[PDB]
């Protein structure tokens, strides 16, 4: 229940459950795969 | 006029709680978000990002140069480095890993340890790392070493290797601070066969090491880090 | 018979082919868009030069010996002074940008070093004298010459230490930012592509650089028995979708 | 969800181990792919390492002091502590600025709890209940002058009143100009030669003030705030190399000169446990 | 329910009074097994010895003390109770202690009350109204030092502030590193010939800090803080013999020497009654 | 705002009282439970086993 | 009596919150509203109308 | 909501920006009526310049 | 949930989100068009 | 009603109402009826 009006006012968010290394670790144009050789 | 009691607590202010504030700002209207690329959610997130580790501590004052393993040519049976593994401490603490750790009390999962060759190409070579689980002393010699988990590298075209120290423990969770019976083991790397330098080449060549969590990990209790302080608070 | 290490970029009236690549990064796994109507606030229709600004400029070459520290470039400055890119510059109020990044350095097989190349969003540097001094405007705005980390001081530049990239952070950890090696034994160019980051939508190209790009190197050059000890490393860089909006006189701007 | 898969013995040609960190990826290697595994779940879910969870709790941001004394005779108010005043900010004391600075632009609303406690080190025949008035002064507004100017009247300006032992609680809306607040800025606030450079420039959104409402006693009495920030909907992109130096100045990135090295050094060789 | 069927006279072949106590049983003989019965049903369900009820009750776990004064001129703060501290635990005081170690393992969350009382042992003109500040420093995570280090900014670390007199509350959930929280340990933290033996070594989840927010006032004020502890959700494993001899340590199973007879001795025979 | 009265007994801390309190520790997750013999949930349980009485109190 | 706990800000008195209050005249009726031409509703609908700026400032 | 619409050249017989002052009118033109502008939308609802707000706190 | 009886004690009013700038702005009689001549 | 968002907040737990007495008094492995011979 939120008991104020504006959204500032409302409790902490709740979890992003978001989730998702890949444009932090693998930023890689042409993709890798795992087991197949790093440079071709 | 509604009855009420109040409990014990009362008008306490725990910096941890999470409750609605009347907005001092009625009906501000915030600035649009626009796109940005980049966007964290978890810490979870970038712990798995590999950073470099000053391995070679051995220095006097902060240097490009503790980043740099040296190996030599033609030594055989012999060991290139060494070091534990509390990863709140020692080689680790600066690393991003570390760095992240040391906010949070507990940690468990797979650590993945990877090492990138940067001698000559026409040169090679043949290393093994050993990973030595908690209960043993750090490894004396490759003998020694090569029972526990351990990987030989073959220096190629593949210039680097990753070895992972796969979570091995009783208790699930351990300390970030070190602490002896959450003790995780010992890394150490022995020449395999030896680093082999062409002709007209010399010195030393340097193997470059990275630390970064494998997606297996756990991070619980955050806490405050031994990583920074003050004595006044700073000015503009 | 496509390697990861064999590449062809062709933006503009300009190509370039590297036989030696390990692949490419794409900053934040983005590649670099114009500005869409949502995200836009200032009403001007913007202008899109395409073909003319959007080509490589190869700045002036650098020389890696024994004792480099690293070198660092800012964008949009190092770009300040080339062809049309450089005059739309000065004459908007308002231009944004992302850019193809490619770095180049060959040796031979008996050669070893390892340069790291980085990209920093919103790179804030340090003044050398501690405290709160600033690091004047010139200082920060090396142009086409960049930043050369084994200069010395000088009064009102920023740090040039390297273990510290310049602002109180681990070389170490630079690798958080999107980069790339170039390992003699490996690798002979680096190619990053940079989307505009920022917290506005378009920003003035002038009071604010939104990018350093460092080459640092890390595994020092050792070359052969008795070869010169030296290498050169080229930048060349090209402008991507680029747009630039409120169009005038022409700014001045210090030194 | 697992934590590890069950993997046996392998002999092939296909080796995940094996790869080109000069490409700037980090290929996600697990334990299965170099040794024998069985299976194991994850019981875990990263909940307490999101953002909203991290930059989430109270942090002290500002400690400053305001007394209750005899106003008659004094020049300068503001000078007296008779009222005094913060150049809001977040980076003073440092634990929550390195957190925050793991991050380039960072989006929040803030919950600020403010707490005041009183002081009496000489001889006093009481305590005595004291209400202090913390008003928000933004730029472009007269800033008090005395200690009970027209200023305080804050008719259109948000002020709360509470009592000192008492604490204060609000919360503001995320009031950045831009997008996002940066926490680093590469700029100046124009072309000028000798502007100041960095982040102190955008970062701006005036002042907090405070005074006691009450007029003086016989004796004096020091109150001190201490300001908490609480980060709520929090969002954050780019993320940086944590800060390794110490800090020296609100807003620059500068660092202390003959620091010490921050990495420790080994006691023993590259080859010591 | 029934406590106790109706049963009548027996001669019978069938005997459930002789039983092996040898095999380790405990047979579930009834008096309806050897007199004769009524039925009586029991009214009674056994509530209130449900092992939540039975740890379920706050009991005092620490009872420590901190001053309020000038520390002008104070070498070591925490040596002057500017700020004590409490290296976590639960079995300084016993009475809770022989009942957690009923049980082997113990699972719970925990609820602290704190209540805090001060005292003014020599002449003040009053009683001054003093906020406690007690945050909770894991291991692995600077210890204060001064009574206002910028380890109290606390950005990270839970901390409550409440006022002397008044009690705090909170509750952690269950932090042990296991699946339950030793109550015994037949171990070492190695195989070391020195190490110390037993649980204080699993047991440890850094200390609890205390410290008052006020300056100081002329005169000095005693503040002594209780903390209680309540279990919930509590679970409980492998029933043990009750403590007989008094205890001497925190975390050691040892008695006292020359300790005195446990067991009443008769006043009279065996064949007294 | 709703108008409430507060009663007698406010403010007590009784030590057998059972409510709900905010946790310090926000998110945190707890390690799963693992299986172990012996689990016992009444006091009744146990009193149930017979042990030895000292009988024989006269030394 | 039901249970309460009273958060941090308790008491405070914030010049921009809105809440309500007790009318200290119940039941009181208020003169009707008749009709007046020119209502404004937001300062946006204003700073629309143009006026004059004293441009030559320097007198 | 359109802060501004798109709006290209013109040439036109019919000009919004010249008008008469002496009326007491104040004719509403934009930025589109004089340069060439592109989309962009407003994201703002002007709730707190509402009398109400203005006038009450 | 009002828990007063009087209008008067209730909370502040709700956004007009009515807005109208032609009372002030545009009072001509004979309506002028953006576009055709001020002065015909 | 929680009004709280952990679980460790919540109040005790309630009568596990479970009760099993044999783990404790009758461990043996060959099952002893009452009644029966101990040992046969
Ligand atoms: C009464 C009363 C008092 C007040 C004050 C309201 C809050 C005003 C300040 C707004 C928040 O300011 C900031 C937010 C973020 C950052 C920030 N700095 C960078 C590292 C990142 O974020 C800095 C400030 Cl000053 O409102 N009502
Ligand atoms: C502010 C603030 C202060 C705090 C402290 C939170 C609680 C930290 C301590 C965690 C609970 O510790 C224990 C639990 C069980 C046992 C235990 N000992 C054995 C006999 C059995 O159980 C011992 C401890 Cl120290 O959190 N926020």
């Amino acid at each position: 229940i939120n008991y104020y009006k504006d959204a500032a006012s409302t409790s902490s968010a709740g979890q992003s459950l978001s989730m998702d290394p890949s444009k932090f670790t693998e930023p890689v144009k042409d993709l890798m795969l795992k087991g197949a050789p790093a440079l071709n | 006029g509604l009855p009420t009691t109040t409990l014990p607590g009362s008008g306490q202010f725990l910096t941890t709680d999470d409750r609605q504030s009347p907005s001092a700002l009625p009906n501000y209207e915030p600035t649009p978000r626009i796109h940005i690329p980049g966007k964290v959610h978890n810490l979870l997130e970038i712990i798995q990002v590999d950073t470099l580790i000053p391995m070679n501590n051995t220095h006097t004052k902060d240097e490009v140069n503790s980043y740099l393993i040296p190996l030599n040519a033609n030594r055989q049976n012999e060991q290139v480095f060494g070091t534990n593994l509390f990863i709140g401490d020692g080689v680790f603490k600066t690393t991003l890993l570390g760095e992240i750790v040391q906010y949070y009390t507990h940690w468990s999962g797979s650590l993945r340890f990877s090492l990138m060759y940067t001698g000559p190409a026409l040169s090679s070579a043949k290393l093994i790392l050993a990973y030595t689980p908690p209960g043993a002393r750090g490894p004396q010699d490759r003998r020694e070493a090569m029972l526990g988990t351990h990987v030989v590298w073959d220096i190629g075209l593949q210039s680097t290797i990753v070895m992972t120290i796969p979570w091995t423990s009783g208790v699930q969770f351990r300390y970030t601070d070190p602490d002896t019976y959450t003790s995780a083991g010992f890394l150490s790397c022995w020449y395999q066969t030896s680093l082999i330098l062409p002709p007209e080449t010399t010195g030393q060549v340097y193997l470059l090491s990275f630390i970064s969590a494998c997606p297996d990990f756990k991070l619980r209790l955050m806490k405050d880090t031994q990583t920074i302080s003050q004595t006044v608070a700073l000015t503009e | 018979g496509y390697s990861d290490r064999v590449q062809q970029i062709t933006l503009g009236n300009s190509t370039i082919t590297t036989q030696e690549a390990a692949n490419a990064v794409v900053c934040y796994a983005e590649w670099p868009e114009y500005l869409p109507d949502v995200d836009a606030s200032d009403v001007n229709k913007t202008s899109k030069p395409d073909t003319s600004v959007c080509r490589f400029y190869t700045l002036d070459s650098k020389t890696w010996t024994t004792g480099s520290k690293g070198w660092c470039w800012k964008l949009p400055d190092a770009l300040k002074d080339m062809g049309v890119f450089g005059q739309n510059m000065f004459f908007h109020s308002l231009g944004r940008s992302g850019y193809t990044v490619h770095v180049q350095c060959n040796a031979t097989k008996f050669h070893s070093g390892c340069l790291l190349v980085v990209v920093i969003p919103e790179h804030q540097l340090a003044s050398h004298e501690g405290g709160n001094v600033s690091v004047k405007y010139t200082f920060t705005h090396p142009g086409e010459r960049g930043i050369d980390l084994s200069s010395a001081n000088e009064v009102g530049g920023p740090v040039k230490d390297v273990l510290y990239n310049m602002n109180g952070t681990l070389l170490g950890n630079l690798l958080i930012f999107p980069h790339q090696f170039i390992n003699l034994r490996t690798n002979n160019t680096a190619t990053i592509v940079i989307p505009y980051i920022n917290s506005v939508p378009i920003d003035s190209m002038t009071r604010h650089n939104n990018v350093s790009l460092m080459v640092i190197p890390i595994a020092p050059l050792t070359v052969p028995t008795g070869a010169t000890p030296s290498l050169p490393i080229t930048v060349t860089i090209a402008p991507m979708c680029t747009e630039f909006s409120g169009i005038r006189s022409k700014s001045i701007v210090p030194q | 969800t697992v934590a590890s898969i069950s993997s046996g013995p392998k002999h092939t040609q296909k080796v995940p181990i094996l790869t080109a960190n000069e490409t700037g990826a980090t290929m996600p290697v697990l334990p299965s792919d170099s040794i024998e595994t069985r299976t194991t779940y994850m019981h875990f879910n990263g909940s307490e390492t999101d953002v909203e969870c991290f930059l989430g709790r109270a942090a002290c941001v500002h400690v400053t002091e305001i007394q209750n004394k005899d106003a008659t005779g004094i020049d300068n108010h503001r000078e007296a502590k008779l009222f005094n005043d913060w150049k809001i900010n977040l980076s003073s004391l440092v634990q929550l600025r390195k957190k925050l600075e793991l991050f380039t632009y960072v989006r929040f609303d803030s919950e600020y709890t403010i707490l005041a406690t009183a002081s009496q080190p000489d001889s006093a025949n009481y305590s005595s209940n004291l209400v202090v008035q913390a008003m928000y002064v933004p730029p472009g507004a007269p800033n008090p002058k005395e200690w009970d100017d027209y200023t305080w009247q804050s008719a259109s300006n948000p002020s709360v009143f509470f009592k000192v032992g008492d604490t204060s609680r609000f919360s503001v809306p995320y009031v950045g100009l831009a997008s996002a607040y940066n926490c680093f800025y590469d700029g100046y606030s124009h072309d000028d030669a000798e502007t100041q450079y960095g982040i102190t420039v955008l970062n701006h959104m005036g002042s907090m003030a405070f005074r006691i409402v009450n007029e003086h006693d016989e004796h004096k009495t020091l109150v001190k705030i201490r300001v908490y920030h609480r980060a709520k909907h929090v969002e954050a992109w780019i993320p940086r190399a944590p800060r390794a130096l110490p800090y020296t100045s609100i807003g620059r990135t500068n660092y202390p000169k003959n620091t010490e090295p921050v990495i420790k050094k080994r006691k023993g060789d590259i080859k010591s446990y």
